C-alpha cells in the first residue's frame, strides 16, 4: 500500500519565510509538485494503493484504496486548513487512514506533515504528541503502530530558526522515543524538496528487477537456465554476505521418488526449456529464433515422464553439492508442467532424508530407500531420532497451552495413537511432562487426573492397560525425591498395538 | 563466524527452596462440561519453568546443530552431565537432564537451604562449557535470548525484604562465578574476564511483595540484576508470547480454512524481505482444488504454541506431510508460505510476486516445442551409466585416488551428454539400429576406447548401407531424407567435437573418407614532477649525441 499525509492545517497554511514555493498557496506548490510519496511507489511499487486523505484532528477520509496519484494531488492542493495542529499526531492519523483504506496487511509509509510554528508555551504540539515515558499502565498505546514506517517531520530552512521552532529538536526526540521514527535532519538553507523527498522516499522497499540469464548444460537435448537473485537467508555467513546475482549454470542430477517425499522448499520460478552452444564462436545458450528450434524436438518441455506412474523425481544437484528434487505434472494430453527450483536455505534441505552434503554417485551409496522407484518408505523414521522443532515437551505461550494439554492428556483417545507417526504427539508430551515434572503433589485437581479418568473400571479389569500405565505412574514419584530420577525423554513412548480383544 | 548464534547458550532454573515453594493460589477446574481430594496447590514457579522451557526449546529448533542446549533444575544435590552431539541438541535431552537433576519438592533438607547449589546447578545448565567459555554467547545475549528466556540463572525465592533479596542474589552470583571457575579449569574453556548476567525472579500468586518498581540496569560489574513481575493465567500466556515474539524478532500469524482459541506461527528475522510482519491469510493444502504454487523465501522452523487446538493441529498436521502451502487475501498472490519435513515444522515469509510457477498451459510454440517422440534409446543409454545415490558422507570407491563423490556424479552427467541427442524426432536416421551405438557408447558405462571402436564398426556399417544404395524413409526425393539425416548427425557430433578430442578426431577421419556432396623549489619541482614520460635516444645518449640506424 501507500500513505499520504495532506498536511491540512491553520498553521500550515502560511509561507516559510518570506513567500510561497510556487509564488502562491500551499496548494499551488503542491499541484507544481510533490515529494516522493508517489513517485517510489508510480515507479517501484506498483502494487500498493494510496489513501487521499487531507486531515488534521479527524480522519475526513473520502478516498478508497487506489493508486491514482492525481487524487493525491487532488486531496494535497484540498489540503487548505482546519482547527488543529499536530505532526506525530497528524503523521498517526494518516498511517491509520492509509492502512484502514489501502489494506490492513499490507504495509506502507506515512511521515509527519505540519507546520509546527506553534511556539514554545501553552500550545505547544509536541507535549501532547511525545508522551510516551511514563504510563506504565497504558503502555499497550498506539505508539508504534501495527505497520512498519518511519515518519519524518521534514526541515529545509535555516539553523537559527530551526532551533527557534524547536522543530529539528521536537523531531530528533520524537524519534528518539519512537526509536529511530525519522531521519537526522542533516539540511539547511533554501532547500528545495530533496530533504523530504529522501526522507519520505522509503516506500519502493518491494522492487524488483525484470532481467534475464542463461546458463550451458552440456550436449543433452533438456538443459536448465537460473532464475533470478533468491531471498539471502542465514546459511553460511562465510566471509560476509552480499545480495545475490544472476547464477552461472546448475546441474539436472539425481533422480527420487516424487509423490514419497516430494521436495525441499523452492527459491524462485524457474522454467524447463532446452539450450544449445556447440561451436558458434562463445556460443550463447540459445532472440525470436525458438521456432526454428522448436521444430526441433527436445525433452525438456516434456519432461513429465515417470513423475507419477514409476514414481521418479527430476533431482538437480549444483557444482557446491547444492542437491535438491522437483516432482512434474502427471497429465499430457491436457496442460502439463516442467520447472526448476532450488533447495530449501536452512540447516538441512531435506530434514526427513538426513544430512545432504554429499550428493554423489552410487559407488559408496550407504542406503536406497526410494531409489526412483519408491520402493520403501522408512523416513520419517518415528522412533528416537527426530527434528528439534517437534520434541517431548509441551507449549503453553498461548491460551491453547497447558489448560487444554490436561484435556487432551484426558481425552488422548480421539487424536492418538492413530496419526502418531509425525503430527499427533501432544499426548506423549504431556505424558512426558508429568513423568518429568512430578505432578503426584499437584495430582489432587488437574494437573495429574488424566490417568484416573481412564481407569474409571474395576481393579480386576484385563492387566493391558495396567501394563501401559504403569512405567509413567512409578517414574513420575521418582521426581519429587530431589534427587537423580527417570530420564525417560530422550527415549519416546510409541503406539503400543492393542491385540488382547477377542475380535 | 558462523558459530555465534543467538541460541547458543540457555537455562531455566527452578528450585525446591521453602521460599519457592509457597502456594500461588493456582486453581484450574477441567470438571466443567485413591487419595483425598486434596486443592491443586499448584505453583507460579512450574509455570515459569514451562514457559522458559518452551522458550528454550524453540531457540535450540531455531539452532538445530551448530548450537546446543540444555536444561538443569535445582535440587538438594547436583548432577551435571553435558555432551556435544548433534543428535542430542534436541529439547528432549534438555528436558530429560531437567527430569534426572530435580523436581520441586516442599520438604527441603535440615540444613544448606539456600540458592547456592541451585546457582552452581543453573551454571551448569547454561551451555558453551558450563558458562566458562560462554563470554561471548551472553555477549551476543545482552538483547536475544535475554528478552527470550532466563539464559543465564533463574531463581526464584521469596524475599523478606530488598536487602534480602540483594543479600541472595550476591550468594547465588558468587556461586554461579565459582561454577563458572570450576568450568573454566579445563582446556576448553577460558576463565571470565567479564561477566554478564540476565536474572530472572518469579514470585507466586497472592504472596509478599516488599519489591519496589525498577527498570533494567547492569546493577553491578560482578552480576547485573534484572526483575520482572509474571502473574498466573492469561497475563503469563501474554508474557510467554512476548518473550517468544523478543527472542527472535517475531510475529503472530493465524491459519484458517483447515480442508477437513488464538492461533500463533512463528518464524526468524527473515520477515524484514516481505516488509516495508502479522500475516493475515488462510491456509491452502497442495493440491488440485486449490493453487499449489507459490514462491518461498527465507526458511525458518517455527514451534507452534496452540497445537492443544483444532485449527493450529490441522494446520500443523497439513503442513508437516510435506505440501507447499499457499497465500491469499483474507491474478493470484501470495504473502505468505508454510513448508516442513518430517519432523522439521516451519513457516516462511513470501514476496507477493511470481506466484505462476505453472504459467505455460500448451507448449506448441516454444523452442523445443510440439514433438513429445524424444529418443527413447539414448535416454536409456545415459541411465544405463547413470547412478547416483548420496550417502552421509563422501567415500573413496574407485579408482583415481580418493575420488570425491562429487566430482564422479559430475562426470557421470558430463558423460551422459558428450554426444547423445536424446530427441529422435528432429531426424529420420533414428530408424536404423546400428547407428544408435555412436549415441549409446558416449553414455553408457563403458565409454572408453573399445566404445570409439564400436562407434568405428558402426560407421563402417553405415559406409556399407551408403556403399548399398538404399533410399531410406523420411516420415520429397529420398535425396531429401539422406541430407536431413546427416545433417542431424553432424549437428550431434558438432558438440561432441568441443566436447572432447576424440570426437574431432573421428570427424576428422569421417571428413577425410567423405564423398557424394623555496617558492622557486617547490615550484620547479612542480613542474618537473608534471612531465610524463622520456624517450629512447635521451637515456641513451653519449656526450649529449645518440647513434641512428644502429641496426646495420
Amino acid at each position: 500500500p501507500t500513505v499520504v499525509v495532506m498536511d491540512v492545517s491553520l498553521s500550515m497554511t502560511r509561507p516559510v519565510s518570506i513567500e510561497g514555493s510556487e509564488e502562491y498557496q500551499r496548494k499551488h506548490l503542491a499541484a507544481h509538485g510533490l515529494t516522493m510519496l508517489f513517485e517510489h511507489m508510480a515507479t517501484n511499487y506498483k502494487l500498493e494503493f494510496t489513501a487521499l486523505v487531507v486531515f488534521s484532528s479527524l480522519w475526513e477520509l473520502m478516498v478508497p484504496f487506489t493508486r491514482d496519484y492525481n487524487t493525491l494531488q487532488e486531496a494535497l492542493s484540498n489540503m487548505d486548513d482546519y482547527d488543529k495542529t499536530c505532526l506525530e499526531s497528524a503523521l498517526v492519523g494518516v498511517c491509520n487512514i492509509v492502512q484502514q483504506e489501502w489494506g490492513g496487511a499490507i504495509p506502507c509509509q506515512v511521515v509527519l506533515v505540519t507546520d509546527g510554528c506553534l511556539g514554545i508555551g501553552r500550545g505547544s504540539l509536541r507535549h501532547s504528541l511525545a508522551t510516551q515515558n511514563q504510563r506504565s499502565e497504558s503502555n499497550r498505546f498506539p505508539l508504534p503502530f501495527p505497520f512498519p514506517s518511519k515518519l519524518y517531520i521534514m526541515c529545509m530552512a535555516n539553523l537559527e530558526e530551526l532551533q527557534s521552532t524547536d522543530s529539528l529538536e521536537c523531531l530528533e526526540r520524537l524519534i528518539d522515543l519512537n526509536n529511530g521514527e525519522g531521519q537526522i535532519f542533516t539540511i539547511d538553507g533554501p532547500l528545495c524538496l530533496k530533504n523530504v523527498q529522501s526522507m519520505f522516499g522509503k516506500l519502493i522497499d518491494l522492487a524488483y528487477t525484470p532481467f534475464h540469464a542463461v546458463l550451458k548444460c552440456g550436449h543433452l537435448t533438456a538443459d536448465v537456465q537460473v532464475f533470478p537473485r533468491p531471498e539471502p537467508f542465514v546459511v553460511d555467513e562465510e566471509i560476509d554476505p552480499i545480495p545475490k546475482v544472476i547464477n552461472t549454470d546448475l546441474e539436472i542430477v539425481g533422480f527420487i521418488d516424487i509423490a514419497d517425499i516430494s521436495s525441499p522448499p523452492v527459491l524462485s520460478r524457474h522454467l524447463v526449456l532446452p539450450i544449445a552452444l556447440n561451436k558458434e564462436g562463445d556460443e550463447v545458450g540459445t532472440n525470436s529464433a525458438n521456432q526454428i528450434a522448436g521444430k526441433i524436438p527436445n525433452f525438456c518441455v516434456l519432461l513429465h515422464g515417470s513423475l507419477k506412474v514409476e514414481g521418479m523425481v527430476a533431482i538437480v544437484q549444483l557444482g557446491p553439492e547444492w542437491h535438491g528434487m522437483l516432482y512434474s505434472q502427471a497429465d499430457s494430453k491436457k496442460k502439463s508442467n516442467l520447472m526448476m527450483s532450488l533447495f530449501e536455505p536452512g540447516p538441512e534441505p531435506l530434514p526427513w532424508l538426513g544430512k545432504m552434503a554429499q550428493l554423489g554417485p552410487i559407488s559408496d551409496a550407504k542406503e536406497n530407500p526410494y531409489g526412483e522407484d519408491d520402493n520403501k518408505s522408512p523416513f520419517p523414521l518415528q522412533p528416537k531420532n527426530k527434528r528439534s522443532y517437534a520434541q517431548n515437551v509441551t507449549v503453553w505461550i498461548k491460551p491453547s497451552g497447558l489448560q487444554t494439554d490436561v484435556q487432551k492428556i484426558l481425552r488422548n483417545a480421539r487424536k492418538l495413537p492413530e496419526k502418531t507417526q509425525t503430527f499427533y504427539k501432544e499426548l506423549n508430551r504431556l505424558r512426558k511432562a508429568a513423568l518429568a515434572f512430578g505432578f503426584l503433589d499437584l495430582l489432587k485437581g488437574v494437573a495429574d487426573m488424566l490417568e484416573r479418568e481412564c481407569t474409571l473400571l474395576p481393579e480386576t479389569a484385563h492387566p493391558d492397560a495396567a501394563f501401559q500405565l504403569t512405567h509413567a505412574a512409578q517414574q513420575l514419584k521418582l521426581a519429587s525425591t530431589g534427587t537423580s530420577e527417570y530420564a525417560a525423554y530422550d527415549q519416546n513412548i510409541t503406539p503400543l498395538h492393542t491385540d488382547f480383544s477377542g475380535s | 563466524m558462523k558459530i555465534f548464534s543467538e541460541s547458543h547458550k540457555t537455562v531455566f532454573v527452578v528450585d525446591h527452596c521453602p521460599y519457592m515453594a509457597e502456594s500461588c493460589r493456582q486453581h484450574v477446574e477441567f470438571d466443567m462440561l485413591i487419595i483425598p481430594l486434596a486443592p491443586i496447590s499448584k505453583s507460579l514457579w512450574t509455570c515459569s519453568v514451562e514457559s522458559s522451557m518452551e522458550y528454550c526449546r524453540i531457540m535450540y529448533d531455531i539452532f538445530p546443530f551448530k548450537k546446543l542446549v540444555n536444561f538443569i533444575v535445582s535440587d538438594s544435590g547436583a548432577h551435571v552431565l553435558n555432551s556435544w552431539t548433534q543428535e542430542d541438541q534436541n529439547l528432549q535431552e534438555l528436558m530429560a537432564a531437567l527430569a534426572a537433576v530435580g523436581p520441586p519438592n516442599p520438604r527441603a533438607d535440615p540444613e544448606c537451604c539456600s540458592i547456592l547449589h541451585g546457582l552452581v546447578a543453573a551454571v551448569e545448565t547454561l551451555c558453551k562449557i558450563t558458562e566458562y567459555q560462554h563470554e561471548a554467547r551472553t555477549l551476543l545475549m545482552e538483547n536475544a535470548e535475554r528478552v527470550g528466556n532466563r539464559g543465564r540463572i533463574i531463581c526464584i525465592t521469596n524475599a523478606k525484604s530488598d536487602s534480602h533479596v540483594r543479600m541472595l542474589e550476591d550468594c547465588v552470583q558468587e556461586t554461579i562465578h565459582e561454577h563458572n571457575k570450576l568450568a573454566a579449569n579445563s582446556d576448553h574453556l577460558m576463565q571470565i574476564q567479564k561477566c554478564e548476567l540476565v536474572l530472572i525472579h518469579t514470585y507466586p500468586v497472592g504472596e509478599d511483595s516488599l519489591v519496589s518498581d525498577r527498570s533494567k540496569k547492569e546493577l553491578s560489574p560482578v552480576l547485573t540484576s534484572e526483575v520482572h513481575s509474571v502473574r498466573a493465567g492469561r497475563h503469563l500466556a501474554t508474557k510467554l508470547n512476548i518473550l517468544v515474539q523478543q527472542h527472535f524478532d517475531l510475529a503472530s500469524t493465524t491459519i484458517t480454512n483447515i480442508p477437513m482459541y488464538d492461533v500463533e506461527l512463528l518464524h526468524h528475522k527473515d520477515a524484514h524481505v516481505d516488509f516495508l510482519e502479522t500475516i493475515t491469510l488462510k491456509w491452502c493444502t497442495p493440491r488440485t482444488n486449490n493453487i499449489e504454487l507459490h514462491y518461498c523465501t527465507g526458511a525458518y522452523r517455527i514451534s507452534p504454541v496452540d497445537v492443544n487446538s483444532r485449527p493450529s493441529s490441522c494446520l500443523t498436521n497439513f503442513l508437516l506431510n510435506g505440501r507447499s502451502v499457499l497465500l491469499e487475501q483474507p491474478s493470484k498472490v501470495i504473502s505468505h508460505m508454510l513448508s516442513s519435513h518430517g519432523g522439521e515444522i516451519f513457516l516462511h515469509v513470501l514476496s507477493s510476486s511470481r506466484s505462476i510457477l505453472e504459467d505455460p498451459p500448451s507448449i506448441s510454440e516454444g523452442c523445443g516445442g510440439r514433438v513429445t517422440d524424444y529418443r527413447i534409446t539414448d535416454f536409456g543409454e545415459f541411465m544405463r551409466e547413470n547412478r547416483l545415490t548420496p550417502f552421509l558422507d563422501p567415500r573413496y570407491k574407485i579408482d583415481g585416488s580418493l575420488e570425491v563423490p562429487l566430482e564422479r556424479a559430475k562426470d557421470q552427467l558430463e558423460k551422459h551428454t558428450r554426444y547423445w541427442p536424446m530427441i529422435i524426432s528432429q531426424t529420420t536416421i533414428f530408424n536404423m539400429q546400428a547407428v544408435v551405438p555412436l549415441a549409446s557408447v558416449i553414455v553408457k558405462e563403458s565409454l572408453t576406447e573399445e566404445d570409439v571402436l564400436n562407434c568405428q564398426k558402426t560407421i563402417y556399417n553405415l559406409v556399407d548401407m551408403e556403399r548399398k544404395n538404399d533410399p531410406l524413409p523420411i516420415s520429397p526425393k529420398r535425396d531429401e531424407q539422406y541430407r536431413i539425416m546427416w545433417n542431424e548427425l553432424e549437428t550431434l557430433v558438432r558438440a561432441h567435437i568441443n566436447n572432447s578430442e576424440k570426437h574431432q578426431r573421428v570427424l576428422e577421419c569421417l571428413m577425410a573418407c567423405r564423398s557424394k556432396p623555496s617558492l622557486w623549489s617547490n615550484r620547479i619541482n612542480t613542474a618537473n614532477s608534471r612531465k610524463h614520460q622520456e624517450f629512447a635516444g635521451r637515456l641513451n645518449s653519449v656526450n649529449n649525441r645518440a647513434e641512428l640506424y644502429q641496426h646495420l
